[PDB]
RNA sequence: AAUCCCCCGUGCCCAUAGCGGCGUGGAACCACCCGUUCCCAUUCCGAACACGGAAGUGAAACGCGCCAGCGCCGAUGGUACUGGGCGGGCGACCGCCUGGGAGAGUAGGUCGGUGCGGGGGAU
RNA sequence: CGCUGACUGGGGCCUGUAGAGCACUGAUAGGGCUAGGGGGCCCACCAGCCUACCAAACCCUGUCAAACUCCGAAGGGUCCC
RNA sequence: GUCGCCUCCUAAAAGGUAACGGAGGCGCCCAAAGGUCCCCUCAGGCGGGACGGAAAUCCGCCGGAGAGCGCAAGGGUAGAA
């Protein structure tokens, strides 16, 4: 998107394999290296997943 | 005194020299009569200040009068009047007047004056009993004095459908005090 | 390169809301009552409102939907006559 | 069953729309001419409005 | 009816708050409910501008604990007079009140049919 | 405000909550003196007397068992009307032990909650 | 009736400066007043003055009272020439709705002041009407 | 057990039920009440939420009644505005003919009306 | 395709200018009650005193609003008959 | 000068319309104003007391919510967002 090394920078988050990702939006902000939620990817259903990248 | 009508007929009334004027009275009304001459000489005296009423049919020689109308329009005549009377010993709404004299305290010496936002007075009395023409005037006027309901004076029947410290009636500088 | 001011002038845009479907006609699992989109549908008509009464839409099936406030979310059921066995 | 029959008057000559309308209904071709029908509100309902249009009479 | 009217405690509270942390704890061993309210305002009569800090201090205490206190606090308080407020209740001291409780007092408390307590039985 | 935003302490909303729909309003009126519910379900409904703790006079055994009780019949009395699964009404207060208890009854009651 | 661009963001929110309302004195009965029946956003200043010059012929008692006050206006050349015209204020008044009651000369037995109201008509601008109230004038 | 009086859960009509002034009720009802080990529980205390129980009380919330002062409701006859038709004035505008016809303004009206269930109270 | 269409009669459901209205808001005038500034007086840390000048807010008499409205029509709409 | 987009007014009352006609906001953001489950009852005014004399902090009364909601308006609306 509108690439703005403005407090809002744009980010995803892996399925500690389950493959690949998913969309998202973000703000260093506040917690920096913080960005954590479980999701499902194709692989069988959610996972554990990391944001950064 | 007198004044007719009552059918259904308002605009040509409304129209002429009759002038629409309700029969209103405590649980019942009938079509307008009066006129538009009569209303005059009477009203001309001092509508709802004094009272009298008119002989229709001998009907009901009853008082009240009214208790509401205009002479609305622009050009400043009336048309379409409201009137009620009262055979009852309930007479309250009862509004009417109080005059002074001219009582020298401020004005032929100060100049000074006063406001009268009252003049008027709608009270209750004792129903179908009070004084066409009611005075009360202590004097006192000039500086910056003011005097309103509260202190006031009320003889004999003792209503005051109003309240106290309102609109009386003070002294102010026709120029300055 | 830039932009003025004491010239106020700021036309404005548009916008597009109403009542479609008004009160009480062929009724169709479709936009209800609308004055606020992202709205939140209810149930048969509705009658609350910073009226008073209500209003019914002699129009069931489904749902319809809200506004956010305005209108007044439905609720009170009323799916009509024309609802029985057949 | 009061039968109402009007005649033309007063070209509707560039006069409303829908005032028209209620001219090709009722059954209105030609200038002055003469129709009738039953009472019926609604039939009633146009031509009056119509009104001034031209001129009702009850007949049948 | 004399057994209405006739008294029966009601709340009664003892605080304090300055512009500040534990001076509270001073507060919690003397009594049992604690007070956490946050004072504020924006200017500088103290240094107090801060308008969003946590300051104010207040040990709420009506009947029962209060008791205990009303008792071994009432001791160390010297004067009985003035200090008496209208709305049947008073204040006085390093901050301390107490509110009357005559038999019209509660109502004021409802929701609804919220009689704003007439002033014959305060 | 408009009549129950001026007052205070009920939720009536919070039971309207459940209204939209799941079933009986098997609301659970209380007032200590005892517990008495009864079944407001959708359709300007009505009720069943399902559980009093009048109606089998008060008893003796105090909240506990009262509601166990009160409740599973209640339940009894209904199924055999022709309802099954009833949705709860906590009526008011949070689901206390009380409450939770005339709860058992349903439950237990066997009418699904 | 082209009227102003808001009570707040054109010009709205004034005291429209002008010379308060009562003068004159009292008084009961006498109905002694003026009123009109033309339409015009009462020119303003015209408007102040007028009933003034009023006071000035009279001073005392007979209700100098006077019910009217613009509280909006126009507005015109200002800025390029004719073509997109954005706006310079100056005028404010208000409607003398087709006839009404104006300013009342009220008092007891004081022509001496009806007259001058009188002098107050000659004066003013839309004609005017010379009249009585609830009884007339005494 | 398929009638009225009462209280209790409680619903519809979004103040003709609100405010408040005086009053009445506790056999029954309901609350206040009596205590606080355990269920749960207060950012502070079992005030509120809460478990167990008599005595005490109707003070309080509360329920029925009386009171128009504040409020709320609100006609008839009536005036503005106007759909439609046609005239006057250069003029801002005025008027007529035909169906629609408010608010405010006096009368007065109001101190709810009514559902279902539960406890009784009427062999 | 074939009576569905402009239009009228009926029936619901809506919009809420004009008007009007003042409890929402912002004006605004005559005034009463009042505290803020006065102002003259004990010399005035007195914070005690009277009162003719300006006011805020509440109360009475009044009045303007397109970006105000507790109120509310003319009329237009839309589904059905 | 100005072009995009969000609101008011203009639109005459369904919807919707110019004007270089009125006024005012946006090219953000919030990881927790997110999801629910559980509790709360606003501004303000008045009366009484610490540090306090505008302007808190607590305690006792009054309240078609006038506060409340990150941002402009407008609708909403505590039952509550």
């Amino acid at each position: 998107a509108k690439d703005g090394p403005r407090i809002i920078v744009k980010m995803e988050s892996s399925a500690g394999t389950g493959f690949y990702y998913t969309t998202t939006k973000n703000r260093r902000n506040t917690q920096a290296k913080l960005e954590l939620k479980k999701y499902d990817p194709v692989a069988k259903k959610h996972v554990v997943f990391r944001e950064k990248k | 005194m007198e004044l007719t009508a009552k059918p259904r007929t308002p605009k040509q009334k409304l129209d002429e020299s009759m002038i629409a004027a309700v029969a209103y009275n405590k649980e019942n009304n009938v079509s307008f009569a009066l006129d538009r001459k009569a209303f005059d000489r009477a009203f001309r005296q001092q509508s709802t200040t004094g009272l009298f009423d008119i002989t229709v049919e001998g009907g009901e020689t009853f008082p009240a009068l009214v208790k509401a109308v205009q002479m609305d329009k622009r050009k400043r005549a009336p048309i379409h009047v409201d009137f009620y009377m009262v055979t009852y010993g309930e007479p309250v709404e009862v509004s009417v007047p109080v005059h002074t004299t001219g009582r020298s305290q401020g004005e032929v010496q100060g100049g000074l004056v006063d406001i009268v936002v009252h003049n008027l007075q709608i009270v209750a009395p004792g129903p179908r009993r009070i004084p066409q023409e009611l005075v009360v005037d202590v004097t006192k006027m000039n500086i910056g004095d003011h005097i309103t309901a509260g202190d006031i004076k009320l003889p004999e029947g003792c209503t005051l459908a109003a309240d106290p410290e309102l609109t009386v009636v003070s002294v102010l500088p026709p120029r300055l005090t | 390169a830039h932009k003025k001011g004491v010239g106020s002038s700021k036309n404005g845009r548009d916008s597009n809301p109403k009542y479609l479907g008004v009160k009480k006609f062929g009724g169709e699992v479709v936009k209800a009552g609308n004055i606020l989109v992202r709205q939140r549908g209810t149930k048969f008509k509705a009658g609350q409102g910073v009226g008073m009464g209500r209003d019914h839409t002699l129009f069931a099936l489904s749902d319809g939907k809200v506004v956010f406030i305005n209108k007044g979310k439905g609720a009170r059921f009323i799916s009509i006559e024309a609802a029985q066995t057949e | 069953m009061p039968r109402l029959k009007v005649k033309l008057v007063k070209s509707p000559i560039g006069y409303p729309k829908d005032q028209k309308a209620a001219l090709k209904a009722l059954g209105l071709r030609r200038l002055q001419q003469e129709r009738v029908l039953e009472d019926t509100p609604a039939i009633r309902g146009n031509v009056e409005k119509v009104a001034h249009l031209v001129r009702v009479e009850v007949v049948e | 009816f004399h057994e209405m009217r006739e008294p029966r405690i009601e709340k009664v509270v003892v605080h304090m708050g300055i512009g500040h942390a534990n001076a509270e704890d001073i507060l919690g061993e003397i009594t049992g409910q604690m007070p956490v309210r946050t004072k504020a305002k924006r200017t500088v009569g103290e240094f107090d501008i801060r308008e969003g800090d946590p300051i104010g201090a207040k040990v709420t205490l009506r009947d029962e604990m209060a008791e205990e206190f009303l008792q071994t606090a009432l001791p160390l308080a010297e004067l009985a007079t003035s200090q008496f407020d209208d709305t049947g209740n008073f204040s006085f001291g390093l901050d301390v009140t107490v509110n009357l409780v005559r038999p019209g007092y509660r109502v004021a408390k409802r929701d609804k049919a919220s009689r704003s307590i007439p002033t014959k039985h305060r | 405000p408009m009549r129950r935003r001026r007052e205070a302490r009920t939720d009536y909303h919070q039971r309207l909550r459940l209204l939209k729909s799941g079933k009986p309003r098997l609301v659970a009126r209380k007032s200590n003196k005892h517990v008495r519910a009864q079944l407001v379900t959708p359709n300007g409904d009505d009720t069943l007397a399902s559980a009093h703790s009048s109606d089998l006079a008060e008893y003796g055994w105090e909240p506990t068992g009262s509601a166990y009780l009160t409740g599973l019949l209640a339940g009894l009395r209904a199924q055999e009307a022709g309802v099954e699964e009833a949705v709860l009404d906590i009526g008011l207060n949070s689901p206390t032990p009380k409450v939770f208890a005339i709860q058992e009854g349903a439950i237990d009651a066997g009418l699904d909650i | 009736s082209i009227k102003p661009t808001r009570r707040e963001y054109i010009s709205g929110i004034p005291g429209k400066g002008i010379a308060q309302f009562k003068m004159g004195n009292n008084t009961y009965p006498a109905q002694v007043e003026n009123v009109v029946e033309k339409p015009v956003q009462i020119r303003h200043n015209a408007l102040e003055a007028a009933r003034n010059a009023a006071n000035r012929f009279v001073q005392n008692s007979g209700k100098f009272r006077i019910r009217k006050f613009p509280f909006h206006v126009i507005r015109e050349q200002d800025g390029d020439g004719m073509r997109a015209p954005f706006g310079k204020s100056v005028g404010t008044a208000a409607r003398s709705h087709g006839a009404n009651h104006d300013f009342i000369a009220w008092v007891n037995p004081d022509p001496a002041v009806e007259f001058a109201w009188r002098r107050a008509y000659m004066k003013v601008t839309p004609t005017v009407n010379i009249d009585s109230s609830p009884a007339g004038n005494a």
